[PDB]
């Protein structure tokens, strides 16, 4: 089996909430253990980040 | 950064297919997306292509996009024209967030044959020259297509001292019909040996001048 | 049922304020960023302003940064374009347009406008207008008559007291760049009728009640 | 969907080395091979380049081809010329499977020093304006190379009412000579201020005007 803990990751000034048609939970959906790390707006230049575990 | 140019102007018989341009001055036209809209008269402007080549639910089959990353442009291309197409088709891209249009183009669908326009220049009014000043009067009448470029020269040179209207329909033989207004001053309307009110229409430019 | 609404729109002079607002109803508004597009009269559209779904960034035109300040109310559904220092070019028609993609990547494509709301900024002073005469230079001539200077619209052009009617044409008003308006009037005939019946021109600019008369006779 | 641009003429000097472009006004210049063809005068043309860069048997090691993408151009270059080289010159691409030819090259190699032409116009008979009509007369000899483009203008304007004629040499002076007639009507003859015959000749465009 697995244990799954969070890496306690949170970020400030992107959109973190991707979707697409193919992981389709009742709805756009993501994967559940990930993130989409997206630009704020289309198009926008996206900053640079660093996070550490 | 960069600006769209599309040409002012495009005209083509109906069954027949026509292709609209947008060249992008500085970046490559694949770094960001290009929209193609299109807006009739008064209308909201509808959406046409999206994402350089794909048709929104709604739009026919004869719609298409395309890409020329030689040119570095993007193309509208419409297959078997009708009536109903004639409207203004506007291109917008991206620079990193902020939009960009095109500068439009008038596509009008053939309904008649092509009328070269009939200028009527007008010297200036004596009396307004008593008032120190100068406003040359040319009038632009029964033309077909509606789009016409209205440059007036100081003797074959750039001049920026006019106000000109736009290009209205005629609600008389369905034509279009416009005016044109150069404001200057009896001193230079004498230090200089003419005016030009040049008016190209579909490439044919007829002119007519004014001098002192 | 997707719809918006632009409000806030009417005349205003130069160097005032004024504030747009749009209000949406049948999408989620809470997630796609929505944008300010105008376009003035006889012109083409351009890209004003652009705010994000959860308003953190906001990126404005460069011909229209400092002066307007783009605003939104998630919890009202609303948008606030702020438009201050106003100037002459930015009278347009206004538009309230959502464009994003809204968190999906499918997305099919989603681009809403409004009906647009007209935000005219002219400076002042309902003027009379004046007229002019328009000769023609010596088997068909045409002359003419000016009117000049005069807001605002409409008006009504009477040739010799509405008796000539057949070969005249009058043509729509410009809008000049000090802000008033100008209009004109031709008719066209044969070469004969050169010095044979005098050409006074009647206007009406009914609000300000300016009737002028003005006779063309050839120079020499 | 494209056409081919290429100079209407390029000269130099025999030994020197000299090249010609191929600009394609929409899609790559990678996309379809380029042909460069060679066509004397009343001879049929004859292959110099194939695929870009092949040289046929027969074609001295002279002939190069060469493709810029950058510019989206193809180029033929010739080093060492000789004084057989003076030719035509064509290139040729595909459209997906329709040929598209070059607007062509005229290619002269130098013989003698460059001499500007001797433009001599003529005003309208008056005859013919009491047979209601106008027909300019312009008169170009004494000029090498054998490349010239006459413009007429209606007072610097785009005029296209007129017919001039392709420019042979002399029997004379191994020179060439050329004429021009511009057709109008004395209304439009005296509703202008002047009509100017235009002739760039190596860039030198020498004009001369007539007038009301």
């Amino acid at each position: 089996g697995i244990d799954k803990e969070a890496m306690g990751f949170t970020y400030s000034g992107i959109r973190t909430n991707g979707a697409t048609s193919a992981c389709r939970r009742s709805g756009s959906s993501f994967y559940a253990e990930m993130k989409w790390l997206l630009s704020n707006t289309d198009n926008a230049a996206f900053p640079q980040m660093t996070k550490s575990y | 950064n960069f600006m769209l140019t599309q040409p002012h102007s495009v005209s083509e018989s109906p069954g027949k297919t026509v292709t609209i341009s947008c060249t992008r001055s500085s970046g490559s036209i694949a770094s960001n997306y290009v929209q193609w809209y299109q807006q009739r008269p008064g209308s909201s402007p509808t959406t046409v292509i999206y994402e350089y080549n794909q048709r929104p639910s709604g739009v026919p089959d004869r719609f298409s996009g395309s890409i020329d990353s030689s040119s570095n442009s993007a193309s509208l291309t419409i297959s078997g024209l009708k009536t109903e197409d004639e409207a203004d088709y506007y291109c917008q891209s991206y620079d990193s967030a902020n939009r960009v249009f095109g500068g439009g183009t008038k596509l009008t669908v053939l309904g008649q044959p092509k009328a070269a326009p009939s200028v009527t220049l007008f010297p200036p009014s004596s009396e307004e020259l008593q008032a120190n000043k100068a406003t040359l009067v040319c009038l632009i009448s029964d033309f077909y297509p509606g789009a016409v470029t209205v440059a007036w020269k100081a003797d074959s040179s750039p001049v920026k001292a006019g106000v000109e209207t736009t290009t209205p329909s005629k609600q008389s033989n369905n034509k279009y019909a416009a005016s044109s207004y150069l404001s200057l001053t009896p001193e230079q309307w004498k230090s200089h040996r003419s005016y030009s009110c040049q008016v190209t229409h579909e490439g044919s430019t007829v002119e007519k001048t004014v001098a002192p | 049922e997707v719809q918006l609404l632009e409000s806030g729109g009417g005349v205003v002079q130069p160097g005032r304020s004024l504030r747009l607002s749009c209000a949406a109803s049948g999408f989620t508004f809470s997630s796609y960023a929505i944008h300010w597009v105008r376009q003035a009269p006889g012109k083409g559209l351009e890209w004003v302003a652009l705010i994000s779904y959860d308003g953190s960034n906001k990126y404005y035109a460069d011909s229209v940064k400092g002066r307007f300040t783009i605003s939104r109310d998630n919890s009202k559904n609303t948008l606030y374009l702020q438009m201050n220092s106003l100037r002459a070019e930015d009278t347009a028609v206004y538009y309230c347009n959502g464009h994003g993609s809204g968190g999906e990547v499918g997305s099919n494509w989603f681009d809403p406008w409004g009906q647009g709301t007209l935000v005219t900024v002219s400076s002042a002073s309902t003027k009379g207008p004046s007229v002019f005469p328009l000769a023609p230079s010596s088997g068909t001539a045409a002359l003419g008559c000016l009117v000049k200077d005069y807001f605002p619209e409409p008006v009504t052009v009477s040739w010799n007291s509405g008796a000539l009617t057949s070969g005249v044409h009058t043509f729509p008003a410009v809008l000049q760049s000090s802000g008033l308006y100008s209009l004109s009037s031709v008719v066209t005939v044969p070469s004969s009728s050169l010095g044979t019946q005098t050409y006074i021109c009647n206007v009406n600019h009914k609000p300000s009640n300016t009737k002028v008369d003005k006779k063309v006779e050839p120079k020499s």
